[PDB]
């Protein structure tokens, strides 16, 4: 009887690779899909991310201020900070830190020579030099005075 | 979840200012701001 | 002698059913490896979409910090064939503006005011507080960047 049996065999073999081929075709499908995502996805981060570092680039040139970190605890939120302009020393770094939301202002200094650390210490205040905190009121008013005392 | 800095009131005015009614071009404009240096007089 | 054709081909039945059996398998980790590319990007489409957000998020508070340390926001940017803009506010009395960089190389910076859409009377208070020049387009050299800003900044908070 089984050149019967073997043909049908056959028949039901040929349906069972149809299925097979078919899952492929959608599977690839979905991968040209994702594909696309991900390619587009990928400009649209590196778009955005010069974008978004020319305007900083703005902010340094308007405000005379860069922000190149930002150090966030449970505690508060900091950010690095450099104020001032290059040539005496005319540029001074510190941490701001927020904390009824409070500022702290912190020095850094380490980083210095003791001749850019005289200049400093002559045309800014001696509190400048010492850890404050002060209202988020203040900030604005904080920075102007930084701001005057350094060019 | 919680915000020490408080957010931005400035932003509030990108939806109310119409910034894109106007553009013009960087080089016209800074050909207009000398005006002419060719006259008679040249 | 002669061959019947029928016992000659039960042979080539078992031979296709063979090569079929094999693409079955073949098909069979194939999908496997699909199956398994499209859990990969699917991973890489879920990382991808969360760090665009967060570095979005990291922008929009330096641009926070920058608005209550020196009160003034940079909105948005824009660019021509002819040159590249920024949309701008500043102060807390407010004003708007854009600024503009020529897209050669020898710089001085444009400076376009944004005053349509302002109340009869807003507009005097800023004109009381502000030069007249400035709500006139003009430019100023790139040095000026910083002098620019802290004349509006004084104008407004004086």
């Amino acid at each position: 009887l089984l050149v019967a049996n073997l043909v049908n065999e056959n028949f039901v073999l040929s349906e069972k690779l149809d299925t097979k081929a078919t899952e492929i075709k959608q599977l690839q499908k979905q991968i040209d899909s994702l594909n696309a995502q991900v390619k587009e996805l990928k400009t649209q981060t590196s778009q955005q991310a010069e974008n978004s570092e020319v305007i900083k680039d703005l902010y340094e040139y308007l405000c005379n201020v860069r922000v190149h970190k930002s150090y966030e605890d449970d505690s508060g939120l900091w950010f690095d900070i450099s104020q001032g302009t290059h040539s005496d020393y005319s540029i001074m770094d510190y941490k701001l830190g927020f904390v009824v939301t409070e500022v702290i202002y912190a020095p850094v200094l380490k980083q210095r020579s003791t001749e850019e650390l005289y200049s400093l210490q002559s045309k800014l205040p001696e509190y400048l030099f010492e850890t404050l905190s002060f209202p988020l009121s203040s900030l604005n008013q904080f920075y102007n005075k930084i701001a005057k005392s350094l060019n | 979840k919680k915000r020490f800095l408080p957010q931005s009131v400035l932003i509030k005015r990108e939806d109310e200012i119409a910034f894109d009614d106007f553009h013009l071009d960087a080089r016209k404009v800074l050909n207009d701001l000398s005006a002419t240096s060719e006259n008679p007089f040249s």
